[PDB]
């Protein structure tokens, strides 16, 4: 009980006296209000503590009380369809204990319902030589999702009892005759945000994820443990992106990370993802999502503690077994929340003012991610996708945070505002965009559908790279000028970025599109691609090829919008475009 | 003879307006960043000199 | 108690060292009282051990160390809310101006005030009828929406302005609103524009005004934007009313705080201004929007100059950034005699989505927007093919896109700073405009919806 | 002898107190009060204090119960016979479960500048067998031959791909192949462990990993290990090695970090004003020496930010390797593999390991004659694409059709497929044969009709 005292304040930095019993990175309750810091750096007697809350009112002489532990996230019943902040902080609680419409101060609060009563079905029996990670039984959070209770790290012994019925997080469930002692435990437990869970082994992300977007499930693949950056200027639908993936994805669980960026995104989301259903999930979106919102005007220092709390939960439910993808939008928020610690502590600033330490900082969030197996010998795999939100300044990607980003991800969606002001949605540039799970995600989809997927995508990019090449000199000698039957590559290729690849996410049929759909689309056009170099070879003029197409490309324009069960539209569709030369050529 | 006015207009057009706008501006971005570049390195030594 | 020292350590521009003090807090409101009498408000920027850094707001011209004292009022930075605001005017600080009666403040309301809880606040879905055709259909602005105004330095944003703050009225409602004007660094003549505009229109008796001109310290411009921004959420808030936020100079407020951080001798980041811009920006501007039970709103509308006339420039770079989209301006167009003169490319609305559609406008609205914009992209950069290399160098659908794309700037942007269209006939002109290009081309829109709405 | 004398914490930067006989760099590691044991590394020192940067971070030290020790020398790296096989850490700790090696001796990292009148110049040609590599810009032992890429262009498959086909010929020494790995991905890591397990190579080859998430001051010395474990296969047991380094550019942002440790102001683009030097510490210690049959060779590689050159990462390379071979984009996206461009690529030191008595005698009179009838064709098709397939003479239209011929056939080999010298050579015969015999002016009458099919 030792009580520090408060010699300077300077915005979000305090220091104080008398802090030499506390440790490093401890948190801490500073001034007389106790709102919630953490000591940063400790000189002699004198620590620095960067404050999570405004500090506006806090002067010298103002006591501070260490808590001797540090930054950590609660793991249990009560955690999902849940609105936290960045030190994770019930925001409902928050609003039914503060009885404010508004963010008080020096008001604490457990992350969990510790009142609530949850039925625990133990499924192991007793007399069992568990080790750490090792599953003791499950409680039905949702009605989709069971909260399997694990061993935490640090114990290992033999089970002495253990009980189905109804508990709270609080009151012991089992007890483990560990040599140490004897040790009962509970349904919760708590971890250190920054530091990672520890897992058996480590293994190769090769299961692609369902994103519904077409341009990037097809194009620019992100495998299930994958890293993906979406950096692009404001206004080019980074977090409309986001949403779409962690409303549509095929994975068990999502942690949207919200750090740095506007508050009416997050009240959206819980406004909006309870009325939303949808697969594999019967029941409804909330009962698989997690938010940690932190908005702009919030705490700076809070910032990277959303971020570090969302991979935490993310690895809680990795180590379940569990298919799980972190949204953190913005990571740059982060990066600029770090830019100003650094500058408030007159550091030597690297790149843009931005830490030198950014690049590892950075490295160790996304190394943290993947699909691996589990601790215990159960060897379940769990999985964790990152999707990451970069928002370079003026759109320049050679920024610190871009750079040191794309040098630790295999996935990057580059977005550019010249889409973005055609509204050519999504705004994927997919010349320069690329994935390196590329060949990996071809060969489990040409595997899965039996159709030729691989020789499919990889055409449908050179119409594409053709495309831009040939516009290249349209500028220079014109439309009519040379290369006649390239005119019609520029036509289908129109057809893809126009009817294929601008995925409008507002319409109420192609927000998402199943890779079954999503096949008919991609076969139809590069059909029609060689049908139209079949009458160019026989020597039907292209002008009244063109009409048949009009003809019949009114309707594939459309096929974005037929539903999913009818897709033998879009697969007889084809069969009439198989047709139209027989009639056109004679 | 038509065609050689549309080839003779391209020319001239990539000849006078094209290149020298994109040889004029690649100056002016290289002497912005020329000037961008230092203007922060004496910023640097002052937060070395604190 | 009262608080106050006589021991001033140094005089340093607008900063000033007090030492062999005690109990003084952060951000904490103080008063300089100068050898002659004169009071001059600052606030408290870093308190040390007996010593403490104060910024002065007024200045400190002809300020004798030795013989002056300060006094610690024990209370933030602070403004005196009250109804009898509206139909008022008053100073960067809050000090009446107008020469009417002393007010009995109701309450006293830290400036900074409080972030709004995320559960609490409801989202915004209002469509704002504001006259002007590319705002209301292709931009859309809703109530409780941050959506600013980039310009530049001789461009006309105090016009369209004044046009939005008389033409807002919202469809469904009776309800006008009771603007808040912030006056930030400008000259009289860009202020007198506002003031004269109001007197006229008589929404001076509708709202309240805070003044900081070019005549006025640049340090009370840190203050009163807050003091606007306060006043929003206590009528919109405390009282239920439906307030309008206009702000200008907002470019004038980034300068202010470079004045202060470069004082400090701060880490300065790009082009000098302080690390902490993003997020002193950000706390203005997300102090807006709808909350759950309460039937006020605060809807707010932004104007920066950006200069160079340099969209990457920190200052409309962080704050597009932060805003719920931005409604550019250009010279282009402006000489181009376009009113107003608002380039519908670079533009852009975060709220148009929930915003429009059936209900609230009419279901074409979602279609006939998205048209619009891949038409005038494909045919202004037609235009531009065709002044280089000649009309007879594009394809005959080129030059129906070309005429297109002009037709579209002559008319549809440029309306009149002083007509008002409704949504309606917006809409009606919108497929006249795009009526003229084959069905085939458009791709954008609903077959079944195009038969009953195309002419 | 433990001190308990901590003073301060700032960053990852530490301060010790009431200490002597400490040395500049020196190794030293902290005991904590919990127990948990951490090294550091002395950054600066002064008379009656030393300041320290803890590699595994500052997270959870009591500097009142915590106490430093000093281990009297800076990173040394154990030397053994028994080493070829194994896979360590960027410090020199073995990773891969298996006997812990006992050391013949341990070296300073940094290693010693060698004599430039000691220095003999390298002729021995080494085959890599990729054909971009090994005929138009030829690997040369002791040569410095970096690859440039960019993030997501293969130059992790083109890595893997020359250390499993890297082979002297004839020469009965033993071949080396010490790897090392700079600041990467897990799954990059993985990828090359495995890839150097099964081709047996692993059992060729020595490995240095270094993760992404592995301290910066320990990602800066894992070159110096590995250029020191090349030192010690080749000057002191004979052998020809060929040193491979991932990535250079991870390389360059962690010795970046470090700087702003110490608190030294950049000098340019960010990076420090010593970075061509460290660069050519690290580069410039490789070749053969007088009276020893040794080789270094080595091949780093680095990812140009947002492929530029004029980037200060391959630019001050440029001025200390000799050649350069880059790889790209627009070649990666049009499926050619390695995506090579021979154009821009270059080796100073060709013509040393080409001709009789290394390769085929046409090795120096073929490479230049599919290099010039490369532009040339490259030319052919940009005017044909912007005046239509007519406008073209139509040798000018083979030489347009012998272009693309010539990336997808001889350029575009795989990633694992290996092509020895002569399978090449007679390769171009057979490409430089579409052309009529009236152009090739770069071949003499000994050679055209010797081997033109
Ligand atoms: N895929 C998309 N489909 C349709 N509209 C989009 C899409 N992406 C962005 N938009 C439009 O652009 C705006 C910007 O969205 P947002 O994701 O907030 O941009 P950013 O994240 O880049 O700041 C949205 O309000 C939306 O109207
Ligand atoms: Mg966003």
């Amino acid at each position: 009980m030792q009580i520090g005292k408060i010699i300077k304040v300077s915005g979000p930095l305090v220091m104080a006296e008398n802090m030499s019993e506390a440790s490093i990175q401890d948190m801490c309750l500073v001034g007389d209000l106790g709102v919630i810091g953490e000591i940063i750096e400790m000189r002699q007697d004198v620590a620095s503590i960067q404050v999570y809350e405004e500090t506006s009112g806090i002067g010298p002489g103002e006591p501070v009380r260490s808590t001797g532990e540090a930054l950590s996230v609660e793991l249990g019943p009560g955690i999902i369809s849940q609105m936290f902040d960045g030190i994770q902080r019930p925001l409902d609680t928050f609003m039914e204990v503060t009885q404010s419409n508004f963010l008080g101060r020096g008001v604490q609060l457990p992350a969990l319902d510790h009142e609530k009563q949850w039925w625990f079905e133990a499924t192991i029996e007793e007399g069992t030589e568990v080790s750490a990670g090792d599953i003791i039984g499950y409680v039905d959070e949702t009605k989709i999702i069971q909260h399997k209770i694990m061993v935490p790290n640090g114990i290992k012994g033999t089970v002495q009892k253990i009980e189905s019925g109804s508990f709270t997080i609080d009151d012991p469930i089992c007890v483990i005759e560990t040599e140490q002692g004897l040790k009962e435990l509970t349904m919760m437990q708590k971890w250190p945000v920054r530091r990672g869970r520890p897992i058996k082994q480590k293994l190769n992300p090769d299961v692609p994820m369902i994103t519904g977007q077409r341009v990037i499930d097809t194009f620019f693949p992100v495998t299930k443990g994958g890293a993906a950056a979406v950096p692009g200027p404001f206004g080019a639908g980074k977090t409309v992106v986001q949403h779409q993936i962690a409303k549509w994805s095929d994975v068990d669980l999502v942690v949207y990370v919200g750090c740095g960026e506007r508050g009416n995104e997050m009240t959206d989301v819980v406004n909006e993802f309870p009325e939303l259903i949808d697969p594999n999930t019967g029941e409804s979106l909330m009962e698989r999502t997690v938010l940690i919102a932190n908005t702009s005007n919030m705490p700076v220092a809070a910032r990277e503690a959303s971020i570090y709390t969302g991979i935490t939960i993310a690895e809680y439910f990795r180590d379940m077994g569990y298919d799980v993808a972190i949204m953190a939008d913005s990571t740059s928020r982060w990066a600029e929340a770090l830019r100003e610690m650094s500058g408030r502590l007159e550091e030597m600033p690297g790149d843009e003012g931005y830490p030198a330490y950014l690049g590892s900082r950075l490295a160790e969030y996304y190394e943290r991610s993947g699909r691996v197996i589990a601790l215990g010998s159960d060897q379940r795999e769990g999985s964790i996708t990152a999707i990451s939100a970069v928002s370079p300044s003026g759109g320049d990607i050679s920024e610190p945070v871009t750079q040191n980003t794309l040098r630790v991800v295999k996935v990057f969606w580059g977005l550019d505002s010249s889409l973005a002001q055609k509204r050519h949605f999504p705004s994927i540039n997919w010349i320069q965009s690329y994935s390196l799970y590329s060949t990996e995600v071809g060969r489990y989809m040409d595997q899965i559908l039996q159709q030729d997927w691989s020789d499919m995508v990889t055409e449908g990019m050179r119409i594409l790279q053709e495309e831009e090449q040939l516009n290249e000199i349209v500028r220079l000698v014109g439309i009519d000028s040379l290369s006649d039957n390239d005119r019609l590559t520029l036509e289908v290729a129109k057809s893809i970025r126009e009817d294929y690849l601008q995925q409008n996410a507002f319409d109420d049929v192609d927000t998402f599109t199943s890779r079954e759909k999503q096949f008919n689309m991609l076969k139809v056009i590069l059909t029609f691609g060689k049908e139209a170099r079949k009458a160019l070879s026989l020597g039907a003029y292209f002008n009244e090829i063109m009409e048949g197409t009009v003809a019949v490309r009114e309707r594939i324009s459309r096929s974005k919008y037929i539903p999913e069960e009818e897709l033998a539209k879009i697969s007889s569709i084809n069969e009439e475009i198989k047709e139209t030369i027989q009639l056109i050529v004679s | 003879a038509e065609e050689i006015e549309k080839t003779r207009r391209r020319v001239n057009a990539l000849e006078y307006m094209t290149i020298p706008q994109l040889e004029e501006t690649i100056y002016y971005i290289k002497m912005k960043l020329e000037e961008n570049e230092r203007a922060e390195v004496t910023r640097l030594i002052k937060v070395k000199n604190m | 108690m009262i608080k106050e020292y006589r021991t001033i350590k140094e005089v340093v521009g607008p900063l000033m060292a007090v030492e062999k003090v005690s109990g003084v807090k952060y951000e904490e409101l103080i008063e300089v009282r100068m050898q002659n009498g004169e009071i001059r408000r600052g606030q408290v920027l870093e308190v040390q051990e007996d010593k403490a850094m104060v910024q002065i707001f007024e200045g400190t011209s002809g300020i004798n160390l030795k013989n002056s004292s300060v006094r610690f009022l024990g209370h933030p930075l602070q403004l005196g809310v009250s109804e009898d605001m509206i139909g008022r005017v008053f100073d960067g600080l809050g000090r009446p101006k107008d020469n009417g009666p002393e007010i009995l403040p109701e309450k006293y309301l830290d400036i900074n005030g409080e972030v709004i809880n995320p559960i609490a606040r409801d989202y915004p879905d209002e469509f704002i009828q504001t006259g002007i055709s590319a705002i209301d259909h292709l931009n859309t602005l809703v109530r409780g929406q941050k959506l600013p105004v980039f310009s530049g330095s001789g461009l006309p944003h105090k016009e369209l302005a004044a046009q939005i703050a008389r033409q807002a009225t919202v469809l469904d409602s009776s309800d006008d609103f009771a603007v808040v004007f912030a006056a930030i660094g400008i000259t009289f003549e860009e202020a007198e524009f506002f003031m004269e505009d109001f007197r006229q229109t008589g929404a001076i008796d509708r709202s309240v005004m805070f003044m900081n001109l070019a005549n006025d310290p640049a340090i009370e411009r840190i203050a009163t934007p807050r003091m606007a921004l306060t006043a929003a959420e206590y009528l919109a808030y405390e009282k239920g009313m439906h307030v309008l936020v206009i702000m200008t100079d907002m470019t004038n407020y980034a300068e202010a705080l470079r004045e202060i951080s470069a004082a400090r001798r701060e880490v300065p980041g790009r082009r000098g201004y302080p690390g902490y811009l993003y997020t002193n920006l950000a706390t203005l501007f997300e102090r807006a929007g709808r909350i759950r039970g309460l039937k006020g709103s605060v809807t707010q509308i932004p104007i920066l100059t950006m200069p160079e006339d340099d969209k990457t420039h920190p200052i409309p770079d962080l704050t597009g950034y932060i805003t719920e989209g931005q409604i550019i301006l250009t010279r282009e167009l402006y000489k181009s005699g376009i009113q107003p003169p608002i380039d519908v490319l670079p533009s852009l609305s975060r709220l148009k989505d929930k915003g429009t559609g059936a209900g609230k406008t009419r279901e074409d609205h979602a279609a006939t927007m998205n048209q619009l914009f891949a038409a005038y992209a494909q045919g202004k950069q037609a235009k531009e093919l065709a002044v280089v290399l000649g009309e007879s160098a594009l394809s005959d659908i080129d030059k129906i896109y070309a005429k297109f794309a002009e037709r579209f700037e002559n008319e549809y942007v440029n309306q009149g700073f002083y007509t008002n269209r409704t949504i309606t006939e917006t809409l009606d002109l919108g497929w006249e405009l795009l009526a003229m290009l084959p069905r085939t081309e458009l791709k954008r829109i609903k077959d079944d919806l195009l038969d009953k709405y195309l002419p």
